């Protein structure tokens, strides 16, 4: 029984948009019980799409400005990216071509790129609605990810909830099948 | 943890034909070990799934999901320990 095909997956977004909860989730099936902010770290998960068997290094990046230094350096040979932003924070999405869709193009040009809305499970929640009603906003719609991910040719656009484990094993066969046509 | 350890192999000569060939015995075993565990999880998964429309307690198929990836890890581990002395 031969090896399983290597792919190295870099996932980025915003400060808290959900990267951690839903690398750690789907490979550890664990939704961290603390939120810590990452600057770098790595895990693998096992995959299998397509009758095809997959080793999937998961290189987890930092949302915040203070380690832009760093997230360059994590690119490199990086067969596929999850873009992510969170539906319960419209800032997070309009960041997407603002500064993420920059930074990914430069350092990974024809690297496929697949969008993602985080934390679905906040789309109707009450509070999340009463928070976002104050600054005069509301939760990301399916049809504004969905096209942002059009305006930033992106392989794909998917919507998951790390705590709900909703849609992440979706997310993560998408991945790995773009990461696969390289 | 050490699966040298564990072989009592902890401080031989690894580079002896004998030891090489145990050793590629053993990460060909590893290899199928994560491969079962790999599609166990696939399917754990679906379970999960298959419950949740049921309307069950999703904590026992959670509990080995988790079991399943935390073995996974460990012969991510020792595979790891291996490809050293190849
Ligand atoms: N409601 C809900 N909360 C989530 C979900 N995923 C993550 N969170 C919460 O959002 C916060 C940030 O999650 P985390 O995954 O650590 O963000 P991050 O993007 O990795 O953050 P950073 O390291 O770039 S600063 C945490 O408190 C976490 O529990 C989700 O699907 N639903
Ligand atoms: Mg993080």
């Amino acid at each position: 029984s031969m090896a399983a095909i290597r792919k190295k997956l870099v996932i980025v977004g915003d400060v808290a948009c959900g990267k951690t909860c839903l690398l750690i989730v789907f490979s550890k099936d664990q939704f961290p019980e603390v939120y810590v902010p990452t600057v770098f770290e790595n895990y693998v998960a096992d995959i299998e799409v397509d009758g095809k068997q997959v080793e999937l290094a998961l290189w987890d990046t930092a949302g915040q400005e203070d380690y832009d230094r760093l997230r360059p350096l994590s690119y490199p040979d990086t067969d596929v990216i999850l873009m992510c932003f969170s539906i319960d924070s419209p800032d997070s999405l309009e960041n997407i071509p603002e500064k993420w869709t920059p930074e990914v193009k430069h350092f990974c040009p024809n690297v496929p790129i697949i969008l993602v809305g985080n934390k679905k499970d906040l789309r109707n929640d009450e509070h999340t609605r009463r928070e976002l009603a104050k600054m005069k906003q509301e939760p990301v719609k399916p049809e504004e990810g969905r096209d942002m991910a059009n305006r930033i040719g992106a392989f794909g656009y998917m919507e998951c909830s790390a705590k709900t484990k909703d849609g992440v094993r979706e997310v993560f066969e998408m991945a790995t099948r773009a990461a696969l046509q390289a | 943890w050490s699966l040298l350890e564990q072989l009592g192999l902890a401080g031989a000569d690894l580079a002896a034909p004998g030891v090489q060939q145990q050793l590629e015995l053993e990460r060909e075993r590893l290899r199928r070990e994560i491969r079962k565990e790999l599609k166990l999880k696939e399917g754990a998964e679906n379970l999960r799934r298959a419950t949740t429309d049921l309307g069950r307690s999703l904590g026992p198929v959670e509990l080995l999901l988790r079991g399943s990836s935390r073995r996974l890890d460990l012969l991510h581990q020792q595979l790891q320990e291996l490809h050293a002395h190849v």
